[PDB]
């Protein structure tokens, strides 16, 4: 875990799906709204901080300014960093959804849903692509994990 | 004929010793047939040569456009020793001189006040954030709004404007989207002036 993790709510992933482009695979039976990558012209920014309090995360210009305030998670998962980039969806973020993705996670931010597997594998799947930071939302539908 | 623009340096660039503040002499139009074109630089009647000139470059409207650089001392520019750029032609009569400096004053210090939106402007999917800086002199002054840490894309500021006291103000706009506004997120308006401790302010403003 040398990448940032962070939970985010429904809203908040809604809000950056707002800001991306692509439609889902038909396969995820997903809502209307999911989208798969940010447009070229935004980058999402996230921060975790030693204080939970001013843990951000943001959508960019490409010069690093400021667009769309997305969130302030209350919420930590037990890396304090501040990364730039892309935000590349990547369902549950198993090994097998990485496998099948489109777009390349390396460099990039992921969104995962929580799913089948634990948050460790998911971050670990993703860091193993190198991906630069993690974000998780819940859906209220539920996939609990198997062990 | 050519024409002759000096600028004066970034606000930033002179408060912070950390920058690099320079003065930048524009020449507007530069002939095909004579695009040859002398820099001389002064300081307070004294020459220098510390200056760079950046390559002449060719614009849409078959017209050279030549820059000169000179970078000035923090402490000389805010002392308010004049800069003058000497621009010589032989398409020009005579050659142009232009002077800058710093206004000569006794510094003010500006009042920082944000002001949330007009319930009226509540109506629109977007609203504006105010940011009124007064009572400073001289002129020179540097504003950014951001949230979080991160600097805001959508602003913009009025220039500088006379007050009858002899003192300037401005305005700054913050452009937000209503919902980021009602959802009680802070925006914070920064200030740099020469008058400021640390040539520095911040005011924050959010939803009560
Ligand atoms: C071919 O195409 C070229 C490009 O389109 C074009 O070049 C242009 O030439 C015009 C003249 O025709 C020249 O006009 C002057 O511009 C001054 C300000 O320029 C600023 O802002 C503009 C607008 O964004 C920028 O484009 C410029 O680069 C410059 O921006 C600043 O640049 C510096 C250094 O790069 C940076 O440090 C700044 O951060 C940056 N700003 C920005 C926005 O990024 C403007 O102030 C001039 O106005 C003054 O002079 C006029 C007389 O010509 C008066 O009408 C007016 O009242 C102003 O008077 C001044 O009043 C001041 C008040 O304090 C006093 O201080 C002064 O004493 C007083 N001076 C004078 C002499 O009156 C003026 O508009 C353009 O800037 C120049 N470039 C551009 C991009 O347009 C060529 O001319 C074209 N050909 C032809 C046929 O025209």
């Amino acid at each position: 875990p040398n990448i940032p993790v962070q939970t985010i709510s429904r809203a908040a992933a809604e809000k950056l799906f707002g800001n991306m482009e692509g439609d889902c695979p038909s396969d995820w039976k997903t809502d209307s709204t999911c989208r798969m990558v940010t447009s070229e012209s935004k980058n999402v920014k996230l921060t975790v901080s030693n204080d939970s309090a001013q843990n951000s995360v943001i959508i960019v210009d490409k010069n690093g300014r400021l667009v769309y305030l997305v969130e302030n998670p209350g919420g930590y998962v037990a890396k304090a960093a501040t990364v730039t980039g892309k935000l590349v969806h990547a369902n549950f973020g198993t090994k097998k959804d990485f496998e099948d993705l489109y777009t390349p996670v390396n460099g990039s931010i992921v969104i995962v849903r929580a799913g089948k597997i634990t948050f460790a594998e998911k971050v670990a799947n993703a860091e193993s692509l190198n991906a630069i930071g993690v974000l998780i939302y819940m859906d209220q539908t539920k996939f609990p994990i198997v062990n | 004929g050519p024409s002759v623009f000096l600028f004066p340096p970034k606000p930033k660039d002179t408060l912070y010793i950390t920058r690099e503040p320079e003065v930048t002499c524009v020449v507007v139009d530069v002939s095909h047939e004579d695009p040859e074109v002398k820099f001389n630089w002064y300081v307070d009647g004294v020459e220098v040569h510390n200056a760079k000139t950046k390559p002449r470059e060719e614009q849409y409207n078959s017209t050279y456009r030549v820059v000169s650089v000179l970078t000035v001392l923090h402490q000389d520019w805010l002392n308010g020793k004049e800069y003058k750029c000497k621009v010589s032609n032989k398409a020009l009569g005579a050659p142009i001189e232009k002077t800058i400096s710093k206004a000569k004053g006794q510094p003010r210090e500006p009042q920082v006040y944000t002001l949330p939106p007009s319930r009226d402007e509540l109506t629109k999917n977007q609203v504006s954030l105010t940011c009124l800086v007064k009572g400073f002199y001289p002129s020179d002054i540097a504003v950014e709004w951001e949230s979080y840490g991160t600097e805001w894309s959508s602003y913009k500021t009025t220039p500088p404007v006379l007050d009858s006291d002899g003192s300037f103000f401005l305005y700054s706009k913050l452009t937000v989207t209503k919902s980021e506004w009602q959802q009680g997120f802070v925006f914070s308006c920064s200030v740099m002036h020469e008058a400021l401790h640390n040539h520095y302010t911040q005011k924050s403003l959010s939803l009560s």
